[PDB]
């Protein structure tokens, strides 16, 4: 979602470098956070499952 | 209230892609997608304490980031032309992937093989439909998507098919010791 | 517990009132002075976060 | 007297571009000047002392000097292929630009966008006629024109249009202080 | 006894080229290969003590390196896209190259652009095999070809092609010491 703002933010008429670093910066951590969630998840011997509500 | 400023508008003429073309872009962009979604459930598989393959984890999961990278060099190029003023909300969508689990690292790699094979026929189906459009031949997208990921597709197979090669080979009579020492090699480990 | 403590509770706060004060400053330009600075303002803001983020 | 020496022939095979693509090219040279000569105006009308935004004369005595090397590269790419051993002399003719004055930043920045897109149109049109000529598709310069050319104008259109509408929003009611700080951006100067 | 381990077999659907692409670039590796054989002996012809031009020797033997690259290169992107799996014995022949004398160093610049010019119509026409197959387009090797192989060739020609000119201009009346200071320039050195 976060990635999909950077990108509206970086179009012609928006043209703000400075909104699309801020969302480019929470997806890129969201993003970072995702894998280490997942690695938690094994190292607590779980397995992930990407359909749990 | 007024919270946003009237907008202005410029000089579009240098805004030139064509339907065709930019639907396929935004087909592929979300192909991307889904193969980074695809790639981190692999690597989540091999995480697991009971499989536990680091080195396949960790390569499945820099296979993941470097599809999301595809997946915003694509979209970068669509706002340097000048689209993406709108529609960009229904560019993407995550879903859960279609498959989560593996017998080992060979099936894996000839699973990551086959969606590598994959995307390379959608981007070759990409240029077809931006050079051929009787109304608009689109040279600079034509040549940016075959020198830099056709490049980049043809080089990946490659070594996946190498890698499934080579451990399927141990596979007849050596399963448990081949794969944990092709593990470690991919961590750069020699045992 | 101590996972989420220390991984992603102490940065969350820092990262809200973060966006908070965004949207404080965001408040005033549209409303003092009956919103006649908004577009420098926002190109001004945009700048600052080119700096900051 | 003889003040040179006798001509020489050497093989001649290897030369191998068409007409129409060669007169192509060469429309293409005198059309690079020609803007290198309209951002030298440009570059002249922001230095008055009555306009005063060195940024924006900077920005244009840089675009013009940038013109006169893409002429300079599709001289180079004839000669390579073994052209302008005559014909030299009538490729190129100054003349004075067509426009001289711009009532702010955004109507130049507005007015480049529009020759940016103007040149990636007769770029694509030299493209066409290299690569559609009947007895000849030129390969190698399509390529050359693709890869390099058409790679700098969709940036630099990209680049333009974005400055023109980040300037234009501030001119409703912050014409002078919006375009003063601008300018001074465009130093690399924050006040 | 069993020497080797039964193959296994790995999905396929990646391996994509098709018969008269594949085919043109072998004909074309043959081509390359051949190209080295001869300059190794022009290398050969001026290394002779009574021919004794050291500089064009070493021109020579670095081309005939060259062509050799050229080769592996062509090579390496069969063996990339899966194909060579058989079929690799027949790939080439080695055999004398036709001419081994030149009478100076313009018939060898010459005959040597005219060998270029001739891989470079060559390569044009692997180009029309892979590109306009009707099942195939083979977007990605015309590619590489075309901004690789070609961007050497046009290159290549254009400096052989001024070397003949300069050193044929000299031969009506300065044919010994004007070859003589010639080779000793492409050596870098000034007498
Ligand atoms: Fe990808
Ligand atoms: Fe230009
Ligand atoms: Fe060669």
């Amino acid at each position: 979602d976060y990635l999909l703002s950077a990108a509206y933010f970086n179009n012609y008429q928006t043209n703000r470098a400075g909104f699309s670093k801020l969302f480019k910066k929470l997806s890129d951590e969201a993003w970072s956070k995702t894998i280490d969630i997942i690695k938690h998840v094994t190292k607590r011997g779980d397995k992930m499952n990407f359909d749990q509500h | 209230t007024q919270c946003n400023v009237n907008p202005v508008q410029i000089p579009k003429d240098w805004i030139t892609m064509h339907r065709s073309c930019r639907n396929s872009m935004r087909q592929q962009i979300q192909m991307e997608v889904g193969a980074s979604l695809q790639y981190l459930a692999m690597g989540a598989h091999f995480s697991k304490d009971v499989v536990n393959r680091p080195g396949f984890a960790q390569l499945f999961f820099d296979a993941a980031s470097e599809e999301r990278e595809h997946a915003m060099k694509l979209i970068e190029y669509l706002l340097m032309r000048g689209e993406l003023t709108n529609d960009v909300s229904s560019l993407l969508q995550v879903r859960p992937p279609t498959r989560s689990s593996w017998k080992g690292g060979v099936e894996a790699l000839e699973h990551a093989l086959s969606m590598e094979s994959d995307v390379t026929k959608s981007i070759r189906n990409v240029i077809k439909a931006c050079e051929d459009d009787s109304e608009f031949n689109d040279y600079h997208l034509v040549d940016y998507l075959t020198g830099d990921f056709l490049e980049e597709q043809y080089k990946g197979q490659r070594d996946l098919a190498g890698k499934a090669s080579t451990l399927k080979k141990l596979m007849d009579r050596h399963e448990a010791l081949g794969e944990f020492i092709f593990d470690k090699k991919l961590l750069g480990i020699d045992v | 517990a101590q996972y989420l403590e220390e991984e992603f509770i102490e940065d969350h706060a820092e990262k809200i009132r973060t966006l908070a004060g965004h949207t404080s400053d965001l408040k005033k330009f549209i409303t003092a002075n009956n919103g006649h600075d908004l577009s420098l303002a926002l190109y001004v803001f945009d700048e600052y976060l080119q700096k900051t983020v």
